[PDB]
């Protein structure tokens, strides 16, 4: 089972390993990281707006 | 006709390592780095000294005969087009107290250049890194020019 | 407060009528000594903030 | 923050050289005060010269 | 800025009401604030503002002072009897005709 | 309408889904829990299976690949089908590779319902 | 990686009157090859300069770097040029003949 | 002015060295001098552990 | 006092620039001597390699 | 788009009221060395009082009058 061994696979929703012979460079629309950042910032503003709700 | 293979094709290689229409063969490995100690290259040509080059500023330096893409065009027709790569690499070491350290180290590497790179007048292995130490001398192919490497306190 | 502001108006006008109390010798001593220090600290004097400024 | 400052100050006093020795008749002295009127006594023109040294 | 109509209303309002209730006054004209009325009156309008050109002696005094007390115009301007604005621009003008 | 508009389509579809914030189980991908085949289109006429698999392994292992070249001159017709190991990987690929520029040609990526084995 | 408004054409304000073109060629010289330089002449243009690099890369480098330079007690204004219009015809004659030279020269068609 | 300063002296006749920084009033007591027992206490007590030697 | 200080600071600035320049110059000629000395000693494995 | 241009090409680019200059034939020869070996070069303060001058006060960046603020990018037009 020749498995990817190179430096750093970027994270995904499912966090799955890149293939045996992954050419080993990131080609991606970046939509992954966009969704990740927006995912965290939603929680951020949730907290920030709660703090107002109690005021 | 041609049967479908599972073999490669320069497409990704070409676009990813291409520049100016002249694809470079070498890539900077992750430990590319820039040094604190400021390295200087003292050129000579048969006892005639040439002005020093200050090469502490980039992580990679291309030496060859093609003035377009090379950092340093070494104008001896016995020099191939894309010839050698000077490179700073952050290479780990052991501090005398055992704690692990790394220093930016200057390493030269040849791309299978035609006629050979001479380290202290030894021809070196191509596609392989060789460290450069204080005062050391360099000669590429059979050029009439030679170089000595120093830094500030050296 | 009214008592205070009366004291102040007094103290300003008194300063004007009685001249700077920090004579001239003291002024020159202070000034020169500051300059000695700064220069001995190679302090580059801050410059008026350029318009197309980075920050 | 100020309380960390207090801690810093204590242990600074501690790490002096031979600070607690009293054998040969040494004496430590800690003195602390105010400047008792700095604002109200800053003198405008001289302050102008002292700023011209900086900006 | 101020327009001659607002200006005249100011004159009349002041001479009626006295110098102390600027709230009533500024309530009168629209798009005018009590702070602004006070400032304008003491700056330009009030009759005691002497509106002529500078004597040679007045310019001697001005120059000499602004050399004596750098950039303190609200300190100087009473000493030569003009506003900070007059002293300021006029010193600028002398400085420019010199250079 | 020429195909680059059909890349615009899928990208707009994704962003609209995030825009309404709709849940994953009702995400338009969900209608294909039953397929590991994804269509690639607009490939340059030069890429061979080595490069295709190399690049697209980035989200998993590949079970099969079929690159339709014209049999008489053998040359690539510029589109292909890909069987990943696990649906989730194809979801990731459809999200991330739809619109990447390879050798100038912006490739379009999509699910496939009823892949036909040729 | 370039914002496509960058150009080898730069526009410069706050220029000291009667500076030496020598001085100036140096100033912009540390940045890259100068295809050409022009200075205004009329009092309106006297004090402004259009400077043309021979490379977009030295161009961007310069515009980003020397921006806000202090020369002669004043800061220098730099800008990218919007060469969005023309002032002359393109001289069909010369164009046509140089292209005939090219076509017969490399025997293309 | 002497009315607001406050000057405390440490000498063979004063074990405690007092002082008064930003808001806290602190008393420093060395273990060399009349600190017969080194002791624990409410965490109202800090231990000034010497740096080079790491001792209390 | 401003006039006097300006001029004193200038004089010290010039003396400093000059001394530092001279020292830089001797260092440079010394390093040239070292350069040609070493190149000649070479004209007449404490090394690090990779794969 | 990187292709170099002609001098007629330039005179079609630039408006009027600008004089052309090669400053020296030596600077134009320094210009010859400009691209030449630009990367290789010899490397590149302290306290110093200031002297009063007026050029900074003199420079103006907005039109004078009841004129709206003039943005930094509308400059090459207005």
């Amino acid at each position: 089972r020749p498995r990817y061994s190179g430096p750093a696979p970027p994270p995904n929703r499912f966090n799955i390993w890149p293939g045996y012979r992954w050419d080993g460079v990131d080609r991606s629309n970046g939509f992954e990281q966009k969704r990740f950042a927006r995912l965290a910032s939603k929680k951020a503003v949730e907290e920030l707006a709660y703090k107002w709700s109690v005021e | 006709k041609e049967k479908p293979s599972f073999e490669l094709s320069g497409a990704l290689l070409e676009d990813t390592n291409t520049f100016r229409g002249v694809v470079i063969k070498y890539s900077e490995p992750p430990e590319a780095r820039i040094p604190k100690k400021r390295w200087r290259l003292y050129p000579f040509k048969n006892d005639e000294v040439l002005p020093v080059m200050y090469i502490h500023r980039q992580s990679a330096y291309l030496l060859g005969r093609h003035r377009r893409i090379a950092d340093i065009p070494i104008d001896h027709p016995s020099c191939s087009k894309q010839h050698a790569v000077f490179q700073y690499r952050l290479v780990e070491y052991t501090r005398a107290d055992g704690t692990v350290g790394r220093r930016v180290k200057p390493y030269i590497i040849d791309l299978g250049s035609g006629n050979g790179t001479f380290l202290n007048n030894k021809r070196i292995e191509p596609q392989r890194y060789y460290e450069l130490k204080e005062k050391d001398v360099l000669k590429f192919g059979f050029s009439s020019r030679e170089y000595v490497l120093l830094h500030e306190s050296s | 407060t009214r008592l205070y502001l009366k004291a102040e108006q007094e103290r300003q006008h008194n300063y004007l009528k009685d001249g700077p109390y920090i004579t001239a010798e003291e002024a020159v001593a202070v000034y020169t000594t500051t300059v000695h220090w700064l220069e001995s600290r190679r302090f580059s004097p801050i410059p008026f903030p350029p318009l197309s400024y980075k920050h | 923050p100020p309380p960390l400052l207090v801690y810093k100050w204590c242990q600074g006093i501690n790490n002096l050289q031979d600070v607690w020795e009293t054998s040969e008749g040494e004496c430590n002295v800690m003195l602390e005060s105010r400047f008792e009127k700095m604002y109200e006594k800053i003198d405008l023109t001289l302050l102008n010269r002292l700023l011209r040294l900086i900006v | 800025v101020w327009r001659n109509t607002e200006d005249e209303i100011l004159k009349a309002a002041v001479m009626k009401y006295g110098k102390n209730q600027w709230s009533r006054i500024a309530s009168l004209l629209h798009r005018k604030s009590a702070k602004q009325c006070k400032a304008r009156w003491y700056e330009w309008l009030d009759p005691s503002i002497k509106k002529t050109e500078w004597s040679r002696e007045e310019e001697e005094k001005l120059l000499h002072l602004a050399k004596l007390m750098p950039t303190q115009w609200r300190t100087i301007a009473p000493i030569i009897g003009r506003t900070a604005a007059q002293c300021l621009e006029h010193y600028e003008f002398l400085l420019d005709k010199a250079a | 309408m020429n195909p680059l508009t059909k890349v615009k389509l899928i990208n707009e579809l994704n962003e609209r889904e995030v825009q309404l914030g709709v849940a994953d189980k009702v995400s338009w991908h969900s209608e294909y829990k039953d397929s590991a085949w994804i269509f690639l289109g607009g490939l340059p006429y030069e890429l061979t299976e080595g490069d295709i698999i190399c690049v697209f392994s980035q989200y998993g292992e590949i079970v099969n690949i079929n690159l339709v070249r014209d049999k008489k001159t053998g040359k690539s017709k510029g589109f292909c089908f890909l069987c990943y190991e696990d649906q989730r990987s194809t979801i990731l690929a459809v999200d991330n590779f739809n619109g990447i520029k390879i050798k100038g040609r912006t490739i379009r990526v999509d699910h496939v319902s009823n892949y036909r084995a040729p | 990686r370039l914002p496509p408004e960058v150009n080898r054409i730069l526009y410069i304000r706050n220029l000291p009157y009667k500076i030496t073109a020598e001085e100036m060629y140096d100033i912009f010289g540390k940045y890259g090859p100068i295809r050409q330089i022009r200075v205004g002449n009329t009092p309106e243009t006297r004090g402004t300069a259009y400077v043309v690099y021979e490379d977009i890369f030295d161009a961007k480098n310069a515009c980003d770097h020397l921006s806000g330079f202090n020369v002669c007690n004043r800061y220098l204004v730099v800008l990218y040029y919007n060469a969005n219009r023309a002032f002359q015809k393109m001289d069909t004659k010369k164009k046509e003949e140089q292209l005939k030279l090219l076509k017969e020269k490399y025997g293309i068609n | 002015q002497w009315e607001n300063s406050f000057v405390s002296v440490y000498s063979k006749d004063n074990p405690n060295l007092l002082f008064n920084m930003c808001g806290f009033e602190c008393r420093i007591l060395p273990k060399c001098r009349t600190s017969y027992e080194e002791f624990t206490h409410k965490d109202g007590v800090w231990n000034l552990q010497n740096e080079v030697t790491k001792e209390r | 006092a401003d006039r006097k200080a300006r001029e004193a600071v200038e004089m010290r600035a010039q003396v400093e620039r000059k001394m530092a320049q001279k020292e830089k110059e001797k260092h440079e000629e010394k390093l040239r001597e070292m350069a040609q000395k070493a190149r000649e000693r070479r004209a007449g494995e404490n090394r690090d390699i990779s794969e | 788009r990187n292709r170099p241009l002609s001098d007629e090409e330039l005179d079609a680019m630039f408006p009027e009221g600008y004089k052309v200059l090669p400053p020296p034939a030596g600077y134009v020869p320094i210009r010859t060395p400009a691209r030449k070996l630009t990367a290789t070069p010899t490397p590149l303060t302290g306290f110093h009082m200031q002297t009063e001058d007026r050029t900074m006060k003199s420079v103006n960046d907005q039109p004078s009058g009841n004129l709206p603020f003039l943005k930094p990018d509308d400059i090459q037009y207005f």
